[PDB]
């Protein structure tokens, strides 16, 4: 649900067109992610690893 | 997450797209409020093949009927 259930009501939300919420909130526009989708999970799940 | 019209893909500028089933919508974060995807609500980026979960729509601008 992204950050909407600490505003009210828990609104769903797929997580890969959340992280594109959140690279908008750096300056970095939404192309970056969807693009780079893939990538960026592996880099993710090694540093969770 | 995008719009493919013409092999390119298609991000909102300011929004998501959203769908009611049959035709595709543009709204705010936080308020329903659908408006028609034309090329000024939306920022080409991409090759319609790179992105996942791309859907097929039109996105006509207002420069091409005038
Ligand atoms: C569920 C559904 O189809 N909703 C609307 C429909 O009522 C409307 O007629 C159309 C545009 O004409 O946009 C869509
Ligand atoms: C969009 O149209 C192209 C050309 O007809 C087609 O190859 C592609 O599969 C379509 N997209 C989807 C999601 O079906």
């Amino acid at each position: 649900s992204g950050w909407t259930f600490g505003a009210g009501p828990a609104l769903q939300i797929p997580f890969p067109m959340q992280m594109a919420y959140r690279f908008n909130g750096i300056g970095v526009t939404q192309n970056v992610l969807y693009e780079n989708q893939k990538l960026i999970a592996n880099q993710f799940n090694s540093a969770i690893g | 997450p995008a719009i493919c019209h013409d092999g390119k893909a298609h991000f909102p500028r300011e929004g998501v797209f959203v769908s009611n089933g049959t035709h595709w919508f543009v709204t705010q974060r936080n308020f329903y409020e659908p408006q028609i995807i034309t090329t000024d609500n939306t920022f080409v980026s991409g090759n319609c093949d790179v992105v996942i979960g791309i859907v097929n729509n039109t996105v006509y601008d207002p420069l091409q009927p005038e």
